[PDB]
C-alpha cells in the first residue's frame, strides 16, 4: 500500500513561479488520487510489497499495459516532478552534470532551447523527459563488446499520457509536466511562459546531479 | 585378492593388474599402464571462423561431438604401415544445401563450401 | 507511371539542402555508415532521416521496375513501413538520424 | 572424458597351424 | 493500365488498402538485432583474392618484373556487367552447383596486403628461426568486416 | 511409410553417417561456442 508524501517544499515557496491554488490542486487532487486508485487496484493482488520502479516495470508488461498501469505511471511522473523543482531552482548546474551536458548539447544554451521546444512540442497531455542511456534491451545480441562510454549519454524525449523513459530502461534525471492540469491555472494555454519560468526559475540542479550520480552508479553496478 | 583383473588408478598413468595362472598352484601379476589419453574437450575452430565480434541468432547450429570410434571392449586391428583411429571427433549440423564458390584473379582459381539454408 | 514514386511512397527529399537547415537538424553530430557496392534488403519500421555527403544510392521499393534516384548532398526521409531495396554501385557513407512519433 | 585402450596383438589361427612359441 | 506493373504502386495511386499476407505472429521488438553488414560478401571476396594474389607472387615471383603491382592490367575480355556467372560442376560423382566470383585488380589495395603479408612471413621466419608457429588471430581485412559489422549492429 | 520422402531421407543419412563414424558411440556433445571458449584459454 502505497503513499502520497507532501512536497519537500511549502506550498507557498514557489510564488511567482506556481500559485499555491495549483500546487494544492496538482499535488491534493491529481496525485492523491492517483494514488488512492492504485493502492485500491493493489488490494489483494501481487502487486503489493513491491517498489514503485518495479510496479511501473511490471504494468507496463511490455507494451500491453495492464490496467494498473496509468495510476501508478501517474503516481511515480508526479513523485518525480516534486522532487526537480526547487525555489532557489534555476541557473545553471555544474561539474559532471555541466561536461555532459556540455558534451551531449555542444552548449548549455543548445540544451536549454532544445528542452524548451521539446516540451513546447509535446502535442497533447504527457511529458518531457532527460535521462541517462543506461538501457538494456531484452534481446540476446544485444550486447556491445566494445563500449564507447559514449552510448551511455543525456538524451531529451517526449512521452505521451503517464509513459516514463524507465520503461525502456532508462535512467529519469529531469522532467516537465506539459499536461495542461499542471500550468493552466497559472498559465492557462501560455506553455511557452510557463516553460521558460521552469527553467529559469524551479530547475533544481542538485537533485538532476544526483540523479546522474545515481545513474551512473546504477551503470557501473551493471558493468560487473 | 581372487579378482581375475584389478586396476589402480595412478597416485603417470592407470595401473592394471591382472592375476594369470598357469596352473592351480601356481600365479603371477602382470603390471601394464594403459592409455592415459585426454582428448581435448575443446578444438580450435580458430582455424574453422575467425570469430567475428558480431554473431546473429541462427536456426542452424554446431555441436562438437565427441566420438569413440572403438566399442567398449570391441577388439581394434591395425594393419601394416597404417595407424588407427580412436576418436574421430565430428561436428554435427543440426537446426540444407550447399554448391561451391569460386573466386577468380586473373586465372587464380580457388573453391569454397557454402553451406546454408 | 504518371506519378513519381516520391509521391506514392511519400518519401521526402531535400536535394541541395542549406547549411541552416543541416546545422538546425545537427546532421554534424550524427553517425556515419558506409558500404561499397552491397544490397541492403530493409523494411523501415521507424523513419529515418538521411544525408548523403559521398556515394550513391538508388532506391526500390518492393514490386517496383522503378528506381527513385538519390546523389549526394540530398536530405532524404524514409518513411516508416516502406520495404524498399538499396542499391550502391560505388563507396557510399552517410549521416542518419532515426525519428520517432512527433520528436521532430 | 576418460579412455583406455591396452595393447594386445590378438592372433586367430586355424587348428591346422605349426606353434612356434610355447604356452 | 499498361504501365502499371505494381500493385503497391496501383492502390497507392488511389486509396485502396494494401495486399494482405498471413500475420507471421513474432512481435517485431521481441526479434534478435542484426549484425551482418551486406558488404562483407564483398569485403570477403576482395580479401579471399587478395590472399590467392599473394600466395601466387610468392610461389611465382619473376612474372612480376619491370611492372609496378598498383599498375595491373586485366585481360582483354574482362566484363564488369558479368561479375557473377552460375554453373554446374561434377566432384565425387555428384553435379554439385558452382558458382564463378569474378574480379579484377583495381579494387584490392595490393601494396597493403603485401606489406601485410611480408610482416607475417618476416615474422614466421623469426619464429621459425626460435622453433616456433606463429597463428595469426585475424588480418586487416577481418578487422574491416568487424567495424561494419559494429556500423550494421549499431543500426539495429 | 518407408517408402515415404522422408524414409527415403532419413536412411540415406544413416549411410552417409555411418561410412563416416560407423558403429561407435556418442561420447558427448559440446555447442559449437564452447570449441571457440575453452582452447583459446588453453593456447
Ligand atoms: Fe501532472
Amino acid at each position: 500500500g502505497f503513499e502520497l508524501k507532501p512536497p519537500p517544499y511549502p506550498l507557498d515557496a514557489l510564488e511567482p513561479h506556481m500559485s499555491r491554488e495549483t500546487l494544492d490542486y496538482h499535488w491534493g487532487k491529481h496525485h492523491k488520487t492517483y494514488v488512492e486508485n492504485l493502492n485500491k487496484q493493489i488490494v489483494g493482488t501481487d502487486l503489493d510489497g513491491l517498489s514503485l520502479e518495479e510496479v511501473v516495470l511490471l504494468s507496463y508488461n511490455r507494451g500491453n499495459m495492464l490496467p494498473a498501469f496509468n495510476n501508478a505511471a501517474q503516481a511515480w511522473n508526479h513523485e518525480f516532478f516534486w522532487e526537480s523543482i526547487q525555489p532557489g531552482g534555476g541557473g545553471k548546474p555544474s561539474g559532471d552534470l555541466l561536461r555532459l551536458i556540455e558534451r551531449d548539447f555542444g552548449s548549455f544554451s543548445d540544451f536549454v532551447e532544445r528542452f524548451k521546444a521539446a516540451a513546447a512540442s509535446n502535442f497533447g497531455s504527457g511529458w518531457t523527459w532527460l535521462a541517462y542511456k543506461a538501457n538494456r534491451l531484452d534481446v540476446a545480441n544485444a550486447v556491445n563488446p566494445l563500449p564507447k562510454e559514449e552510448d551511455k549519454k543525456l538524451v531529451i524525449v517526449k512521452t505521451p499520457n503517464a509513459v516514463n523513459p524507465l520503461v525502456w530502461d532508462y535512467s529519469p534525471l529531469l522532467t516537465i509536466d506539459t499536461w495542461e492540469h499542471a500550468y493552466y491555472l497559472d498559465f492557462e494555454n501560455r506553455r511557452i511562459e510557463y516553460i521558460n519560468t521552469f527553467m529559469e526559475k524551479l530547475v533544481s540542479w542538485e537533485t538532476v546531479s544526483t540523479r546522474l550520480e545515481s545513474a551512473m552508479a546504477r551503470a557501473a553496478q551493471r558493468e560487473q | 585378492s581372487r579378482h581375475s583383473g584389478i586396476l589402480i588408478p595412478p597416485g603417470k598413468n592407470w595401473i592394471y593388474v591382472q592375476r594369470i595362472t598357469p596352473t592351480k598352484k601356481k600365479f603371477f601379476v602382470l603390471v601394464r599402464p594403459v592409455a592415459t589419453y585426454e582428448i581435448a574437450d575443446s578444438i580450435n575452430l580458430a582455424t574453422l571462423f575467425p570469430k567475428d565480434l558480431f554473431r546473429e541468432k541462427d536456426n542452424i547450429q554446431l555441436r562438437v561431438f565427441n566420438y569413440i570410434l572403438y566399442g567398449n571392449g570391441k577388439p581394434t586391428r591395425g594393419i601394416s604401415d597404417t595407424s588407427i583411429q580412436l576418436v574421430r571427433t565430428c561436428l554435427v549440423l543440426n537446426w540444407v544445401r550447399a554448391f561451391f564458390v569460386e573466386v577468380n584473379t586473373k586465372g587464380l582459381i580457388r573453391d569454397f563450401i557454402r553451406i546454408g539454408l | 507511371m504518371q506519378t513519381p514514386l516520391e509521391e506514392l511512397y511519400n518519401v521526402k527529399v531535400e536535394r541541395k539542402v542549406s547549411q541552416r537547415r543541416l546545422e538546425e537538424l545537427g546532421v554534424s553530430r550524427w553517425s556515419v555508415w558506409k558500404t561499397g557496392k552491397c544490397k541492403l534488403p530493409w523494411d523501415w519500421q521507424v523513419d529515418q532521416l538521411v544525408y548523403i555527403e559521398e556515394g550513391e544510392v538508388r532506391v526500390v521499393p518492393e514490386g517496383s521496375k522503378r528506381f527513385m534516384q538519390f546523389l549526394a548532398g540530398d536530405l532524404v526521409r524514409y518513411p516508416k513501413w516502406l520495404e524498399a531495396d538499396l542499391f550502391f554501385n560505388a563507396p557510399y557513407s552517410e549521416r542518419y538520424c532515426f525519428k520517432a512519433y512527433a520528436d521532430d | 572424458d576418460r579412455f583406455f585402450f591396452i595393447p594386445e596383438e590378438v592372433h586367430i589361427l586355424p587348428e591346422s597351424s605349426a606353434i612356434m612359441v610355447e604356452n | 493500365r499498361d504501365g502499371d506493373t505494381n500493385p503497391d504502386e496501383i492502390r497507392r495511386d488511389c486509396g485502396r488498402p494494401p495486399e494482405p499476407r498471413k500475420d507471421p505472429g513474432s512481435k517485431p521488438e521481441e526479434e534478435g538485432l542484426l549484425s551482418d553488414h551486406p558488404y562483407v560478401d564483398k569485403l570477403w571476396q576482395l580479401h579471399v583474392a587478395e590472399q590467392m594474389i599473394l600466395d601466387d607472387y610468392e610461389a611465382n615471383p619473376e612474372k612480376y618484373k619491370g611492372k609496378k603491382l598498383s599498375e595491373l592490367s586485366d585481360d582483354e575480355g574482362f566484363d564488369e556487367r558479368k561479375e557473377i556467372e552460375h554453373g554446374e560442376a561434377y566432384y565425387k560423382k555428384t553435379k554439385l552447383p558452382k558458382v564463378i566470383l569474378k574480379t579484377s585488380v583495381k579494387e584490392l589495395d595490393l601494396e597493403a596486403a603485401l606489406i601485410e603479408r611480408k610482416y607475417h612471413n618476416k615474422l614466421m621466419m623469426e619464429a621459425k628461426a626460435r622453433g616456433e608457429g606463429y597463428k595469426i588471430e585475424k588480418l586487416r581485412r577481418n578487422i574491416e568486416m568487424d567495424e561494419y559489422d559494429s556500423l550494421h549492429w549499431r543500426r539495429s | 511409410p518407408k517408402n515415404s520422402e522422408i524414409s527415403k531421407q532419413e536412411r540415406m543419412k544413416d549411410a552417409h553417417n555411418k561410412s563416416i563414424v560407423g558403429k561407435g558411440n556418442v561420447w558427448y556433445d559440446m555447442s559449437y561456442d564452447d570449441a571457440i571458449k575453452q582452447t583459446i584459454e588453453r593456447r
